[PDB]
């Protein structure tokens, strides 16, 4: 079926968990990808800067949003989410989405800025 | 929408040099990268194959493969190597010698990063890609054997983008050395999960071509390479150039494949005819259309006739009335639809360009997947079968450290690509 | 006073080439948008220069660089020349879902913009098809937004259906089942355009044996010129669009009418000819300009709307709508009794500097709502059926977040869509 | 406004003589010092650099410092000494032979009042001081050693200017004697307290750069140093030049340093490329952005994708569009998040110059801070910490009579020098 | 009925070159001075050449040299040529207290010189950043001078704000916490500029896709060209400066205004025109169109100032107004029920002899007073934060004598600040 998930792990390889010093970081990631049977990865993100937070398993359907592996919440409800991202394989970066109904198209987030805590 | 043609080998790097040859005679472009074209044609998709540098010069965006400089070395002597930067111009010391696991798995791989880097340094350099556009030989050690691993890590990096190759298929008549069928062998293994598509070129087929059809005395590699490369250019300048039935390679790949595995197709060029044929024959679009159906205009070494036709794909160039192709189109169906399969009203695609081509007033590239190719798959399985058994100079790759039953694997994963087709068949 | 031109997909920008250049000879209207005087499809600026009310949809730019690099783009303004720069892939889950969302937040607010500038909207009017990439998969999506948007204004739908023996590409019938429910959920009116009848047309009211695409919707959009601004235009008896929405269809669900037009006639033909306008009407009711390649003999008639143009005597269209009583074959229902609404303009029709129809004094548009369509449906069905077999070409729409249950879906949609014609014939 | 360019050692002597064959050549001056220009931009901003005298005659603002009369009577005798007078010609004998202690501590010291009084005979010459120029090498006995007592002695007299000089660093490959890391041992321990800021050049780094990307054949000093002095001459004329975003240095002081010791900067110069690729390269801002952020184009031998990015100076030539600017500036900070620090949004400062160079329309000069730089210092110390043990031709430095706590606090400060670093690492 | 304009920081000079070139073609005027007729910005002597009441601030020479070598320095008069020796090296400390104290002396006299020209003083205008060394550190330092000097006289700041993704220099955050308290605490009327959304505005509704800040601040001019020297003009409805004191900011401290201003027309845009009064106020309201990158429809609207030009029917404008009432989405606060303040101009808007901005009869400026103007200083906040989370960047400013309280003393004036904007919406 449809599946974010060698997306996802082409966009962290590349552009976000790039790096010598987040080689040990991403070791413990691509093991864990390969444990979730959800077709769909969302990766957070504090500010539009690009800075990886966490990651998410969200599902369109009432799946869990639930925090697979980084520091974030575990539970994140769709009125919390503020700007939606997506990876074009071709920039090897990020572009923005219009305010919509996300769904697996979409390939990450943010959040507001009060859910984080000091 | 551009698109990236990353030639490899002794074999792909000469053929895809004749390609670039027709393009930039096409578009009227100096061989060191100066415009002299005239409509605005060929000056307007410039960009799905060129990069604009400065001082109006366009810099093919095009990369060639190779563990030797050797080949290189003569396009870049000969003509049309003047356009080229030498960022394109990768090689090592020394080859493999046309050795599938040396350049896939222990030595080359040294050298496809280097590679990939400079396709990043592209890719990320272009405005938006639409595929990758390869050719080597299946056969082919540093052809194949690189480009496996290759094609490996570019759909790890670009899963969005079209990934289709141009494979010469081993000639049963043709061999320089004896190992050569396994190096087709541990390809298709890799070639059918990693590859969108592809298409399937046997120099046996074009000796009958240029002979039979064309009555040609003495050919060149070169002289197969210039029919190749217009089948090469008939395919994506439609994607390039205006026209009515302006249909994508991306769309072509919907209505070509029904299977995700079966992806192996049968090029095919209708406005072939000799010098002396000339006076003798008009041109029609039934007279192109004819020469579509017959079997002696393949580039494969197959039997239409004997197997049943897939999925069809009409590419036509020209000033063309819709419903001449449309009722040509519809009796080739209505005569032959034994040829065909059961579950589909319309196998065949009708692709329409408006844009016309230079010297002809009309020309048609025939696309075609059939269940005769499986012919040729048997003429790989059944010489891999007795090999297999006697282990002749196996002790190369086995030192080079592979694995019997990843053969073997292979050998199964062939072994599947011989009852895939059978079953859609009959 | 108002309505907006819509034009979805690689075909119905390719038909509205030739709409804004019959709508520039409604006039004789200067490219620069000289005219002298009319406000309905123009928005006239202080530079006495008139811009099309006309929405120009595409997610390729090659169809849309035709229109700006050609003639008349100082007609056009580039807020309706609106491109993509990805291709749908002649894909509905791309067309409907994954391509067009990021362009459908720009193509509304576009309307929006130009819904403002009008005073009186009746309505609007979409060129696509039924079997496209764009024209199928974005047009379910956009026809959605607009029905939320503006629920009571008119929607229009001139749609190209594929031929039953001509297709120019495979998933046409594949594409075709998803698009018609989303239709039926949302559209006002939805026509059926079938090339392969037209091809019969041209061969024989023309003699034409070399159309193109150009040479069909020069033909096309002459009908739509009759149909959509002569009814905008002064007359004898006039009739709107909103009363189409009246007397065409009485039924929730049961807008898919035909439409003929058959003073078809090529300049040879025009010096063997003299006719009048039951002369006309009886062709109107022959199967060789039907535009669909149907069978309407063992169709049972519902509804039948008469458009006429240039020279018309009322008391002789009584005796043509008498010629329709007395030469029955036609099998007319009994649930309305003699519902024949007539359209009558005062205008002569026009030519085409560069067409091949001749100059007539008297063109004649038939609507008509017959029962033999669902046999085009039936052979569509079984197309869906032997694909859904086999479970071919799965794997595009799966792998972009479509349903194989939405597939039986739409064919149950589309199986009570063929019940439900089925029920106009059967029961009396 | 004006700068004294100290130039030190038989290294920085030739290397800075590079520098103002560049600056007089780029103001269109003569040989002797007669103006030959045509712009006001070449008249305007004399002052900073030059000292006019009579007869239109433009006096270089620069003292060559060194024991020895040799690197002096290369240049005098050279091409462009004669626009130096012969006060800027201060020599003794004999040289120290590369000995840190023999210039600062025991007999170079003599010679620096005599310098120093000459420093205070130009410096009160001038109409507004700014700040004061050095470059010599960190293994430079004269070099550094006479330097550490000069800008020991000028920070106490003017605290109020900038400290800049330009540091050779030792390459772990080249070494002439065994005592070099002696030498940038002791430099550091003062340099850290005297200097806000210096550069770092690897002429180890430089050989790749001439031979990876330029494709040079045989490098000299002076063709390393011709790479240097452009990225000397891109820092300071946009402190002259006019421009939308002149930035002072004292402005990128405060910048490019978060933390008062760490200071020490990583310089890039973009529009490196060989002649071949001249003719097939576009000249674009993205263009030279990726070479700014490529780890082949740093003059110091370290992976910035090893370490991250503290500081990022943005130094641009050219007649640019700010929005293109600012946007592919963006993207870098878009892709490559993890290359930075994390408290601070944007650790990128650009510095747009109006004014192009001659030959080439677009010119960029990088300027960096990364926590990668200490591998260089661990190279440093751990050869440092062998030395220590065997104390291999200490007795040399004994009998100028210094103590061997000293080379363990400046071990110290040198390892605190290591964990300053990582502290702000992650 | 005279003012000044003071030019504070390397950009409040470029900003200014464009403007008193916009100011010659308010007039025609010749770079002599001289100009058939007018005099507020502008001092007459015997010659009849007039020379600017402006004023030209520089720490250093390299901005000042622009100006008096290059054209119009026949207009400026060398008093006005104010430059300095010694960068403040882009420092609030040696802005406001080290550098600056030395040529304040200077400076204040020359203003008092310029006063004492003046016959019926109205105020003042001043143009920096925020986040500068010059425009930030010296203006807290100058505009608390000047009110000791001119309590009662009007005091404006059009400044540049910092882009949350683009800022030049690192310390462009840790300079702009300090400049607002004392901003807040002198200024009678503070704008802000974004770059960032202005870049938006010319890839998008001039379609420039190659600006400088040559190109930025000609589209800036030309709105305070029109917010002072034709409010200065004769009109239908003449308005005022101190009514934008009276009418604009209820409050004590809540004077920051958001500027809008939507007629952007390029040239090629031009051709196809036909904008009213009412559908450039609805422009006005685009998130496209708002200077600054914010969100206004997640702000709550306090006061709405319009400004026109030109073609003005006052009849036309309350059917503009009544627009606004009907298409809300706007949230407007129930505190002010209807204060929507006029401002016609009879002038026509001007075109720069060489600039990308395209001939309209119509020209609207908007002043607006949201709430989601504080989440800008939100996103400034954290990047104070972080900074001295890490005590970065401390020791140029410590050497200088400042205090690390006063840091977190300006943040909570910063805090204080985010506290009254939220007191606006929250309260009701
Ligand atoms: C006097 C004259 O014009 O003669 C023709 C010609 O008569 C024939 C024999 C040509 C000729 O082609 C060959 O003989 C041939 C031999 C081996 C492999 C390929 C070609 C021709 O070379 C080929 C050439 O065709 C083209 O140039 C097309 O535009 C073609 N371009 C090239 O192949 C090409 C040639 C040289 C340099 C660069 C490109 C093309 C085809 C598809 C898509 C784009 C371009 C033409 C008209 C001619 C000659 C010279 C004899 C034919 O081929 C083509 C491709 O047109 C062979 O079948 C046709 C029939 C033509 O009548
Ligand atoms: C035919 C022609 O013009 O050729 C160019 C040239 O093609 C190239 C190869 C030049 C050339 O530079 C080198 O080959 C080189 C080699 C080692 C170290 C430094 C330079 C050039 O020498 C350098 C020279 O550049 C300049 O003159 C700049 O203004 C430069 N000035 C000097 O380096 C200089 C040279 C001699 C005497 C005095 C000064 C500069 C750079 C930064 C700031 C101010 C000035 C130019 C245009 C050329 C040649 C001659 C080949 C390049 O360098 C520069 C600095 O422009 C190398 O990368 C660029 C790319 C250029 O295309
Ligand atoms: N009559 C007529 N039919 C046309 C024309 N252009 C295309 N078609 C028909 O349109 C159908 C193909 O649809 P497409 O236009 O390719 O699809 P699309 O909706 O435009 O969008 P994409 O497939 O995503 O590019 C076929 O049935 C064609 O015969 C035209 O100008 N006139
Ligand atoms: N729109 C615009 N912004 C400008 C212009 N010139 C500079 N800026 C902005 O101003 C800020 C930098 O201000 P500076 O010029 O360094 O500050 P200053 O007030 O001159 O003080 P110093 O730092 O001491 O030179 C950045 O945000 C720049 O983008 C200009 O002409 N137009
Ligand atoms: N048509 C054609 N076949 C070629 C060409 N060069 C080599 N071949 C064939 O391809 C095979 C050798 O491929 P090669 O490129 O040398 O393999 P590799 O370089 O080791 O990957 C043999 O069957 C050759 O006959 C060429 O230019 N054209
Ligand atoms: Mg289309
Ligand atoms: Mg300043």
């Amino acid at each position: 079926s449809k599946s974010n998930k060698p997306i996802i792990h082409a966009a962290i390889s590349h552009c976000c968990l790039a790096g010598k010093v987040n080689e040990p970081h991403k070791n413990s990631i691509l093991e864990e990808l390969e444990k979730c049977d959800a077709n769909h990865y969302i990766i957070l993100f504090r500010d539009a800067g690009c800075q990886f937070r966490a990651l998410y398993c969200y599902y369109p359907d009432t799946e869990e949003i639930y925090k697979l592996t980084g520091t974030g919440p575990k539970n994140i409800t769709k009125k919390m989410i503020d700007k939606l991202y997506k990876y074009s394989s071709d920039r090897k970066q990020f572009n923005l989405i219009p305010a919509k109904t996300m769904s697996v198209s979409v390939d990450a987030l943010t959040i507001h800025n009060h859910l984080w805590q000091p | 929408r551009e698109i990236v043609h990353i030639q490899a080998g002794q074999c792909g790097n000469q053929i895809g040099a004749k390609f670039w040859e027709v393009i930039s005679d096409e578009h009227g472009i100096d061989p060191t990268g100066s415009y002299h074209g005239d409509s605005d044609l060929q000056l307007e998709r410039i960009n799905v194959y060129y990069n604009e540098a400065a001082g109006n010069k366009y810099v093919p965006r095009a990369i060639l493969v190779d563990l030797e400089p050797g080949t290189m070395d003569s396009v870049r002597s000969g003509p049309f190597g003047q356009i080229f930067r030498p960022d394109n111009f990768v090689f090592g010391q020394s080859g493999a010698g046309n050795n599938w696991a040396k350049g896939h798995y222990t030595e080359g791989a040294e050298l496809v990063d280097s590679v990939l880097d400079v396709v990043r340094k592209e890719s990320e350099s272009c405005d938006c890609l639409q595929g990758f556009q390869l050719t080597h030989s299946l056969g082919g050690g540093t052809g194949s054997g690189m480009g496996t691993l290759l094609i490996s890590k570019i759909r790890e990096e670009y899963p969005d983008r079209i990934m289709n190759t141009f494979s010469v298929v081993p000639s049963p008549k043709v061999s320089d050395t004896v190992v050569e069928p396994y190096n087709a062998t541990l390809s298709v293994h890799q070639l059918v999960e990693n590859t969108d598509e592809t298409y399937c070129i046997d120099n046996e087929a074009l000796y009958d071509i240029c002979f039979r059809t064309l009555k040609l005395t003495t050919p060149t590699y070169g002289d197969l390479n210039h029919l190749v490369s217009a089948t090469m250019s008939g395919v994506t300048t439609c994607l390039r150039f205006p026209g009515q039935l302006n249909a994508d390679l991306r769309k072509l790949a919907v209505n070509m494949v029904p299977f995700p595995r079966l992806h192996f197709f049968m090029p095919g060029f209708a406005p072939l005819t000799s010098r002396g044929s000339q006076q003798y024959r008009a041109l029609t679009v039934p007279e192109l259309t004819q020469q579509m159906f017959d079997a002696k205009n393949m580039m494969a070494a197959c039997d239409p006739r004997h197997g049943r036709y897939l999925t069809v794909a009409a590419v036509f160039r020209g000033r063309m009335s819709m419903k001449e192709v449309d009722e040509q189109m519809l009796n080739v169906q209505n005569k032959n639809s034994s040829y065909f399969v059961e579950w589909i009203p319309n196998n065949v695609k009708t692709a329409v360009c408006d844009i016309p081509p230079r010297g002809l007033k009309m020309s048609a590239t025939f696309i075609g997947n059939s269940t005769a190719i499986q012919e040729l798959f048997k003429r790989i399985s059944e010489q891999f079968t007795a090999m297999f058994r006697r282990k002749a100079f196996l002790h190369w790759y086995t030192g080079e450290g592979m694995d019997e039953m990843e053969f073997t694997e292979a050998e199964s994963n062939m072994n599947d690509l011989v009852s895939e087709y059978q079953q859609y068949q009959d | 006073r108002e309505c907006i031109s819509i034009h979805v997909g690689q075909a119905g920008v390719q038909i509205g080439n030739a709409c804004w250049e019959l709508y520039c000879l409604e006039h004789g209207i200067q490219p620069d948008g000289q005219m002298p005087s009319f406000n309905t499809f123009f928005s006239e600026t202080g530079a006495g220069k008139h811009v099309p009310r006309a929405v120009f949809v595409d997610l390729e730019p090659t169809v849309i660089d035709e229109v700006r690099t050609g003639t008349y783009r100082q007609l056009f303004h580039p807020e309706q020349l609106i491109t993509g720069k990805e291709d749908a892939a002649n894909n509905y889950a791309r067309g409907h879902y994954t391509i067009g969302k990021e362009i459908i937040d720009l193509v509304l607010d576009r309307i929006r913009k130009l819904a403002d500038q009008c005073t009186g909207l009746q309505g609007f009017s979409v060129f696509h098809s039924f079997g496209g990439g764009t024209g199928s998969g974005f047009t379910s999506l956009l026809m959605e937004r607009l029905s939320v948007d503006y629920g009571k204004k008119s929607k229009l739908e001139f749609s190209i259906y594929p031929a039953p023996q001509v297709s120019t590409a495979v998933v046409e019938p594949y594409n075709s089942i998803l698009t018609t429910h989303t239709t039926l959920e949302h559209s006002d009116c939805a026509f059926m355009v079938d090339n392969e009848a037209i091809y019969d047309i041209c061969r024989r009211n023309l003699d034409i044996e070399r159309p193109t695409y150009t040479n069909l919707n020069r033909l096309i959009g002459q009908i739509v010129s009759s149909i959509t601004a002569s009814l905008r235009f002064d007359g004898a008896l006039n009739v709107d669009l909103t009363e189409f929405q009246t007397n065409l269809v009485p039924y929730p669900r049961g807008h898919f009418p035909l439409a003929t037009y058959a003073p078809v006639i090529s300049a040879e033909k025009a010096y063997h000819e003299q006719l009048s306008v039951a002369e006309i009407t009886n062709a109107c009711f022959e199967p060789a300009n039907q535009m669909v390649k149907c069978d309407p003999r063992h169709g049972k008639y519902m509804a039948c709307c008469l458009l006429y143009r240039g020279d018309v005597v009322p008391k002789d269209v009584n005796a043509a709508i008498a010629t329709i009583k007395t030469k029955r074959t036609i099998q007319f229902v009994d649930w309305c009794p003699t519902g024949f609404k007539v359209g009558i303009n005062y205008e002569p029709p026009t030519v085409v500097p560069g067409g091949d129809l001749a100059k007539v004094q008297r063109a004649v548009c038939m609507l008509s709502n017959t029962t033999a369509i669902a046999e085009a449906w039936a052979r569509l069905d079984h197309k869906f059926d032997l694909m859904y077999a086999k479970r071919a070409f799965v794997h595009w729409y799966v792998g972009e977040g479509m349903e194989e249950g939405e597939f039986s879906e739409a064919r149950e949609d589309m199986a009570a869509l063929e019940k439900d014609y089925e029920e106009v014939g059967v029961d009396s």
